[PDB]
This record gives C-alpha cells, structure tokens and sequence, in this order.
C-alpha cells in the first residue's frame, strides 16, 4: 500500500464532444475510508465526490473529486488546485495542472491505396497521417462520404512523439481498409482529426479516385 | 487548397436562415452560437469582427451557413455570416465582370451579380461570387484556380479576395452594404 | 486481489532472431513476492543452465521474478517446444508455462508510400509512410534506407505493431514514418523500407520509392 | 503491372560469380543457408529445394553465382540458389536466342545468340543473365514490356519454360542445367 494524489486533464472526447466537460483529482494509496477534504480554488460549480472505490488496483482502496462545470475555464487556461488533506499523515498532498501551451495543429494526410492493391483488386487500403500537433491528445475518425464508420471498423495506433531536435510534436497513424469496388465505384473518403489546436477543432480530409 | 477541395467546398450548398439566436459557449477556446434549423443544428463560430460585435450571442440576426464540416456529433459548423435584423430592405444587381486570361490573351465577359439583402457577409458575397465563377467560368476545375475578386465601393476604394485559397475566417464576419458597391470585377489568371 | 500470481513464458526477442547470435528465452511470474530461492525448472535441460533476476517489484508490492534460458535459440527455429515452470512458497501448487514458435504465419504486406501532394509544394520535408500489414505473429522489424544507406533509429518513427481488425484469420499492422528532405526526394534518389518477420522467405524485405 | 519498376532494377542489377567456395551450412529463421566473405563483401547463400539437401553437408568447394536480393541490417547479401557441381572448368558455348515482339497486332521478331560461362549453369544463372539480354536489347521491363514467357529446349528431350510475369521462383534456383544440352532458347515478349 502506499497513498499518492493525482489530477487528470479533461478528456478531449469530453473538450470536443461532450457537454459537461468536467475534471478529476484523484487520491490513491489510503488505508483509512474517507473524510478527506477535497477543497479546490475556482468554485463555480465546486462538487466533489468519493463512493469509495476499493478499485484501488491495489491491496488498498481510495476515493476521487470531481469538479463539474469547468469546461470553459480549461481552454481559458487558469491553474487549477486540488489539495487533498487525508488521515495517515498531516501535510496534506497537492498536485496542480493548467492548460498546455506551446502548441501546434495537425498536418492531416489522407493517402490513396498502394498500386499493388488496386491491383490484387480485393481490398485497398486508406492510410491517414496526422502530425506535427502539441497536445499529445488527438481523436482520429473515419467516413464513407457522408457516413461516420464505427471505430471497429478501422485501426487507429497511438499518438506517437517524432523526431526533431526542438519542437516536441507528435504523429498519428490510421488504416481503413475498404472494399475494392467502392474504392473504384467512386464513393469518397474521409479522414477526421479533432485537436485543441484547430480552429473548428476538426479538419476533414477527403480522398477518392 | 488544392482544386478538387476548392470545387468541393465553393459548390457545397448554402443556407441562408432568418431570425436566430443563440448565448455563445467556449467551444474549444472560440466564442460560438449554437442553433437548430431544419433538422440541422448548427455551431456558428466567431472568430472576426463579429466576436465583439457579437459578444451576447445572438438575438434575432440573419445567418449564412456554408459547411466546413459536420462535428462527428451532427454539428454543421460554419464561420461567421451573421447580418443585422430587418435587413430585407432591397435587392441590388451590381455589375459584375469577369476576365479570363489565358495565353496572354483576354476574355472579358460582362456579366451580373445579385445582392439578397442591404447588409452583406463578405463571406455570402465571395462564397456566391465563386460559386457563380465556377457553373460558368470553370473555376477549381480542370485548372482555373488562382484570381482575385475585386470589390470597387463608390468614391474609390476596393476590397480583394484572392481566389487561391478559401477566404480567411478571420474575415467572415465583415459586413458591407449593398449601397455602396459600384461593381466588381474578376481575372481568371488560370496559369 | 491484491497480488494474485500470473507466470507468462516468453518468446525469443524476433530481432535477436534475426540479427543477433544469442536468443534466449524468458520465463517470468507477477503476484507472487518473497522467496527469493524459489526456481522455476525448464525442459531441454541441455546443460545450460536458466540465470533468474533481481526480484524486482512491481508498485503495490507484488514481486516478480524472471529466468532467462540461454542461447535456445537454434532449438527454437527448429521446432521445439519449450515448457517452465515456477514452484514458490505461495501454493503447494506450481504453474507451466508452454511454448513454440508458430505455426501457421503470414508474410507481411509492405507498402511503401509516396510524400502527400501537399507535403512537397513547400519544398521543406516530404513525408514517406511505410505500412507493413496482414502478417503472422506481430512481431516485426521496420527499418530505413537513403539507397544503399541505413538511417539511424533515431532518424524516424515506427509505432507498435497492432491488431488488424478482422473476422477471420488474426493478423497485425504496424507503420512507420520517414521525415525527408523534399530536395533529397526531388534530385531523384530513393528510399527503402525494409521490414523483418519470421514469415519472409529471407527475413527480410524490402520495398523501394522514389519519384 | 506496378512492379515494373522493381523487377527491372533487379534484373538489371550487379550478378557475381564465385568459385571453390566453402562453408558449413547454418540455419536461419528456420531455413538452411552458408555465410561465405568474397571481395569484401559478406555473403547469406540461402538453399531452397533441391539444392538443400544436395549439400546437406553445406558447401565443399562448388562454384555460387550470386545475385543481390537485398541487403539485411547486418551487411550480410541474402541470395538464392545458384550453385554448381565444381568439377566445372568452362564450355563457353553460344545457344540460339529467338526473341519475338509480340506488340500490337505485329511480331516484329530478332535473331540473337546466347554466350554461357560454365559447364553446368544454374537456371538461376540462366533465367538472370536471359531476361538482363532481354531487358538491355530489348527493353524488357520498361515502359509496358513486362509480360512474356522464355522458353528452354533440352535437345529434343523436353521443354523448361520460365514465366517472365514475376521472379523465378526461389524453389527453382536450384536446378541446374549442361550448357551442353540445350539447342535453343526462345523468348516471347508480351507488350500489351
Ligand atoms: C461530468 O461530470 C458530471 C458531474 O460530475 C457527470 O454527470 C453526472 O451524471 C450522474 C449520472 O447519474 C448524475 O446523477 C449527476 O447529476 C451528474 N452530475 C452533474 C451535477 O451534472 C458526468 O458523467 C461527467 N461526464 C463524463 C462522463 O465525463
Ligand atoms: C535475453 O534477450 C533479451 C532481449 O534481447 C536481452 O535484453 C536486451 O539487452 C540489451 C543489452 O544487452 C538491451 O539493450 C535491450 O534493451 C534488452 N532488451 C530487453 C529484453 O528489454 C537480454 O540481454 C538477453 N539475456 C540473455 C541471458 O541472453
Ligand atoms: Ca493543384
């Protein structure tokens, strides 16, 4: 066993695609229960919480704060504080997070099938490269023309750091494969990053025969 | 900007909604209206002019909606397009000419262009204009894509919109009126 | 809960496979923590004897221990199945762990792809996309070239080999990227994305670009 | 189609021709193959078929004609096939190479020759130095000229045909042929 605090940025499916974009403070590692004073700083919404969760992953439970409503004071950029005071020892812990700055968008690509597969004539495969962005955080969906296809339909690896000796920027890939036909019937495709650093905070990428 | 996304984009149809309002939320960091319309909503970003202008949101204004792209949640985002209430108040055709310059020749063919209210969107003025250059000029097609839209308002100054790439958000959300426009004029520099 | 034993045979690293002299194999445990005496026994007992490590410890305590069976790297190519296993002073009851190298593969698809039609018209850095897919075990090595010349590690970005989403045979995809000079890519030269798996004929692959 | 380009730049790539090499044979990623150092460079020779168990004792000093697929992270030059017999001296001997242009609706067809170094050559040495003549004379792989079948005749005694549509198999770059018994060898370009 062994308690430490925590605080996790909102979620960008929740930044770009969710309504009550609300933040976490988490306190691991506690032996006791509860009765800790989860106290923040921006109270607009202030409203914390525990049910505590022996889901500690660990041999020894803990609970969790939230801070609902701050969605708006995320993307302002403002130094959140979460201090947690808890049993076991005094000098409460306390760990604070704000926004990132010093970033940059993606660079979407949306590649056409290798010849050899328009060739095999069976199944081309589209290939999607987003990179240069800042915040590692991006969302990647795809299209058939007008339609969004499910995420099992398609792989999408991890937004990866890339090489430069300055600018940390990091890089995403993504594979669709689709049915030869469609790809030569005509119908196009779409390629669709989300990221703080956008403006709409989506480019769509479109490709086709 | 690249032919095949400027056809793509500058054909797209476009809305022209009546009386809208909405608060404005923080969306990523931008100030935007959010509304419904014909089974459609849509999230109007202001990112011009309009930011201040709008700083309340909306409450009755005109909006002309272009699709940049639909929001993986079904939000027809747009940018800027917003003119004054009551604005109904007249037409206009102003002279419009276009000039295609190919191997160094001319080309010029007088034409027309109409104006649906007193207050314009410089973003419904380019985003017609081009529509209307490409059905009859084919433009972003084949390869007819750099030019310049030139806008002459009485007395003497004139605003451009250079055709080689779609115009900048930043500028959607200027307003010109009718009234003081005297012509405008294109060059097709399809080079 | 708390630190609930799991023991995990594991296959000889694919590049030591390929490149190196001595591939070994490792045998390893999780929940289980003290006894640090406590060994695990291997099958093809050819001499060589299993080396265990330092304890280690995983956050939330929970030791775990690993034995590395040397050089079994011949036997491995050759068929054989290897079996370990652990016996500690957690259960009067032991784990074994089995395993051999796969039988029923697939050779990758390796595409290489050229710089995106925009990437080039600011003549700064072309980017070239290697996509390595459809292919046995995902075990797999990507690699770089200038012509005759192999870039640094250093020098570009190959990400994990993943699962390809599938309803029938399971196979994986990895990709990598090449950040070039668009004067390089424009005076002509070429590039290779040489790929290494169990399943090509000569290990390896390669596939070249250029304009 | 595609691979235009790939099959040209091998078939038109730097052979080699090696002699009174030895080397026990090793095993790699499951398969059988002899390292071997010539002219600074290292060599993988790997054996498919029925080369590997004719020197399931590795090699004793045959003669290896070598052809470049690629060049693993290790320097070392993976190749295929390619060996013969030892008690090889020399028959430079010249077998009739017809090649016919089948293009259009037209067979503007040519009379050429064939020279051949060894005593027994390997159809790997045959299928390579063939398609190099019909690549450089007749601009085989380039522009559209990628289809077509070489055709060998074993004296009256039989017929080996070498599809020109890929790379010879690797299973076959192990047969090996005498210099002595071929009579004519025919090529048959496919230009659609
Ligand atoms: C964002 O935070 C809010 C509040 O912490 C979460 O919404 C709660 O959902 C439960 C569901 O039963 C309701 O009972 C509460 O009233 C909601 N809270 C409030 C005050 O809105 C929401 O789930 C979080 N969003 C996610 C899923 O990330
Ligand atoms: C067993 O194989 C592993 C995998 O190759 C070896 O671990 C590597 O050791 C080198 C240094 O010698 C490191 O640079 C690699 O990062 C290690 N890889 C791993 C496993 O993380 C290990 O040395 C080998 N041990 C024996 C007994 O041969
Ligand atoms: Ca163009």
């Amino acid at each position: 066993c062994h308690p430490r605090l925590s605080l996790h940025r909102p979620a960008l499916e929740d930044l770009l695609l969710g309504s009550e974009a609300n933040l976490t403070c988490t306190l691991t590692g506690l032996r006791d229960a509860s009765g800790v004073t989860f106290t923040w700083t921006p109270s607009s919404g202030k409203s914390a919480v525990q049910g505590p969760p022996e889901r500690d992953l660990c041999g020894c439970y803990s609970v969790s704060s939230v801070l609902p409503g701050c969605a708006e004071p995320w993307n302002h950029g403002k130094t959140f504080t979460c201090t947690a005071a808890y049993p076991e020892s005094k000098t409460p812990l306390t760990a604070t997070l704000s926004k990132s700055g010093n970033t940059f968008r993606p660079e979407v690509h949306l590649l056409p099938p290798p010849s050899e597969e328009l060739a095999l004539n069976e199944l081309v495969t589209l290939t999607c490269l987003a990179r240069g962005f800042s915040p590692k955080d991006v969302l990647v969906r795809w299209l058939q023309g007008s339609q969004e296809l499910p995420r099992e339909k398609y792989l999408t690896w991890a937004s990866r750091q890339e090489p430069s000796q300055g600018t940390t920027t990091f890089a995403v890939t993504s594979i669709l494969r689709v049915a030869a036909e469609d790809w030569k019937k005509g119908d196009t495709f779409s390629c669709m990053v989300g990221h703080e650093a956008l403006p709409l905070a989506f480019t769509q990428k479109t490709i086709d025969r | 900007y690249d032919i095949k996304d400027l056809h793509r984009y500058y054909s797209s149809e476009s809305f022209e909604f009546s009386n809208i309002s909405g608060k404005v939320e923080n969306y990523n960091g931008s100030n935007v209206v959010r509304f419904n319309q014909e089974k459609q909503n849509h999230q109007l970003f202001l990112l011009g002019e309009d930011k201040a202008k709008y700083k309340q949101g909306l409450q009755g204004q005109d909006v002309f909606v272009v699709k940049e792209l639909i929001d993986p949640n079904g939000r027809l985002s747009t940018v800027g397009g917003v003119t004054k209430k009551n604005n109904q108040s007249s037409e206009t055709n102003i002279h419009l000419l276009v000039n295609k310059l190919d191997g160094g020749n001319l080309d010029a063919t007088n034409d027309s262009f109409l104006i649906n209210k007193e207050e314009v969107s410089l973003k419904e003025l380019d985003f017609k204009i081009r529509k209307q250059l490409v059905e009859k000029y084919g433009l972003y097609q084949g390869t007819s894509k750099y030019g310049k839209i030139t806008i002459i308002l009485n007395g003497g100054k004139k605003q451009e919109i250079d055709l080689g790439d779609k115009l900048q958000f930043e500028r959607m959300g200027d307003v010109l009126n009718s009234k003081d426009i005297n012509k405008i004029e294109v060059t097709l520099k399809q080079i």
